[PDB]
């Protein structure tokens, strides 16, 4: 929708599809001039930057630190980790010793 | 050398365009005409584009003290040292080439770009642009600190290399100029002036053509003919204020001078707060000196997050 | 962030232009009549009326958003990955699992 | 005396109500009256994108 | 916009005489929009101004 997030939507950074519903509308030039006036709703993406809200980095439950490039949540303190261990006899110690 | 970078501008030229203001609230058709401010660097550095060329003299030669500003029908040479790109304060020019200036203006509402023409005048264009840079990070400081962190903020490189970005081009239109036509006591003379003026004379049948010399069609009046030069040697830059010629956008591809690159960026570390312990709670004595952030999340389950901009000393618990 | 490309108007005065539609994103083409351009230095053509302006404008992705884009992924399944330290006997080792 | 026209609002229809995405770029005026009987008027200065209903 | 107004002239002996008073100047352009610089495509409304004549 025009104005909110994703008024401009490319399928991929390099691809060229560019669904661009943005309410770009033209208007007749004023007499005695050669402008090409238009009334386009501002960058919807920019408005998202201003009104993004509290990012998940600051409200993740369980103190999960957030990283981005390989998007991930680190140090998530939740649940238990079952562990199964196969041990060779060399590790153990003889009772008689 | 840099001369290679300017091999493209040999075929271009400045143009006259509408301004709607010149520091006095009046339509200008000023030679200087801001086209589009392109603030896109997290650092904050405008890339004003305007109808002129810096670094190239009137004779299509590299010179870092010359400005090609359009005037009448021929190019001119204006000393570059008279450049005063200034918002509410006064921007510090960070280098220029061709049509794009680089600035670091302070906060303001309007952008004004001015050059001094040959006749020691002050041509300028002033457009509305709500410039309000916000330095990267979480602290809206003003000037760089000395001891601080190093976070990445993208800025416009001074390097004037060739970039993938392009600006369109097309041959100029047929500029009209009534000064060429002049009455001759019942006759009309058209000063060719080394041009290729055309005419759609309504005075007498068959008076249509493109004279290349000082044609002197007689027995006519001023308001019976439309004279207009047809310069086609150099190129203009697809201006919305310049009616394009019949040809559909021959699309010359002058490269945008200044690219955008990822660089480090300094930022201060705010005063450490004076923690005060208490039963199941703290009370911080925040002591800022410029707007900073402050966010605390209870790292349990279903936290109680918070995020606010601290502007003065407070006692948040 | 989008970028509104605005080609210079094709003012075919002393004649009549036609709306040459296109398929660019949100492409807009408008044709006007009874318009009197006033290029600097005097009128733009010998006619007094019966003139046309072929105003056109279309949206396009900003010249630079390989650096300033905001992905819109859709995440469905998680995948844990932990770094663990084990200290038995004397191994003092850490592994990624 | 010249003066600009603010960008046209993005109307959103609804049951007996509308939601407008005002998108100013400088302080403008926004006032609406219900042209019935004993209207519910209103007038305010908007400085940033809002979601008035 | 500003708070004080200063007027200065250069006297004979290449000095700067000036007077500076307090004047809460803050002009708001006519109409319903508090724009800063004239637009290019916009409405035309009547606003009084001093004639240069």
């Amino acid at each position: 929708q025009p104005g909110r997030f994703g008024d401009i939507q490319s399928r991929t950074v390099e691809s060229n599809d560019l669904y661009a519903n943005t309410a770009l509308k033209l208007a007749r030039p004023s007499p005695g001039m050669v402008h090409v006036p238009y009334t386009q709703t501002p960058s919807g993406f920019k408005y998202w930057l201003k009104e993004k809200g509290t990012a998940l980095n600051t409200k993740a439950p369980f103190g999960c630190q957030i990283k981005t490039n390989p998007v991930r949540a680190m140090n998530c303190a939740v649940g238990n980790i079952p562990v199964s261990m196969n041990l060779p006899d060399s590790a153990f110690t003889r009772i008689v010793e | 050398s840099v001369s290679q970078h300017f091999n493209v501008y040999k075929a271009t030229r400045p143009y006259i365009a509408y301004c709607a203001d010149c520091g006095a609230g009046h339509s200008c058709h000023s030679p200087v005409a801001i086209e589009a401010v392109r603030s896109e660097a997290t650092d904050g550095m405008l890339k004003i584009q305007f109808s002129a060329q810096i670094g190239i003299d009137k004779s299509d030669n590299h010179d870092y003290t010359k400005i090609r500003y359009a005037d009448g029908h021929a190019i001119e040479n204006a000393v570059r040292s008279s450049l005063k790109v200034a918002t509410s304060g006064d921007c510090f020019v960070h280098g220029t080439m061709g049509h794009f200036i680089l600035a670091k203006c302070p906060p303001g509402e309007f952008l004004q770009v001015s050059i001094q023409d040959t006749r020691n005048a002050v041509r300028a264009c002033r457009i509305q642009y709500h410039h309000d840079p916000q330095p990267v990070g979480r602290e809206k400081f003003t000037i760089r600190p000395h001891y601080g962190k190093e976070i990445p903020c993208t800025t416009y490189q001074q390097t004037t290399a060739e970039t993938v970005e392009e600006i369109d081009m097309h041959m100029p239109p047929d500029t009209p100029d009534r000064t060429l036509l002049s009455q001759q006591s019942g006759n009309v003379k058209i000063t060719v002036g080394g041009k290729k003026v055309k005419y759609n004379c309504t005075c007498g049948t068959g008076n249509v053509g493109t004279t290349n010399s000082d044609m002197t069609i007689n027995t006519c009046l001023i308001e019976q003919c439309h004279v207009s030069v047809t310069d086609h040697k150099k190129w203009q830059f697809n201006s919305p204020f310049v009616p394009r010629a019949d040809e559909p956008a021959r699309k010359g591809k002058v490269h945008i001078p200044f690219p955008l690159d990822n660089i480090t960026c300094r930022v201060p570390m705010a005063r450490e707060p004076t923690v005060i312990h208490g039963k199941r709670e703290v009370t911080l004595h925040l002591h800022p000196d410029h707007p900073t952030l402050f966010s605390y999340r209870t790292l349990g389950e279903d936290p109680q997050y918070h995020e606010e901009w601290v502007t003065a000393a407070v006692e948040r618990t | 962030e989008y970028k509104t490309v605005v080609p210079s108007p094709y003012v075919k005065c002393c004649g009549a232009s036609e709306c040459s539609t296109k398929e660019k994103p949100d492409y807009q083409c408008k044709v006007y009549t009874g318009v009197y351009p006033f290029m600097w230095g005097g009128a733009y053509c010998f006619c007094d009326s019966e003139n046309t302006q072929l105003s056109e404008a279309y949206v396009d992705r900003s010249d630079v958003c390989r650096h300033d884009h905001a992905s819109a992924y859709k995440a469905h399944t998680a995948s844990l990955k932990a770094k663990v330290r084990v200290m038995y006997g004397n191994v003092n080792q850490t592994v990624d699992v």
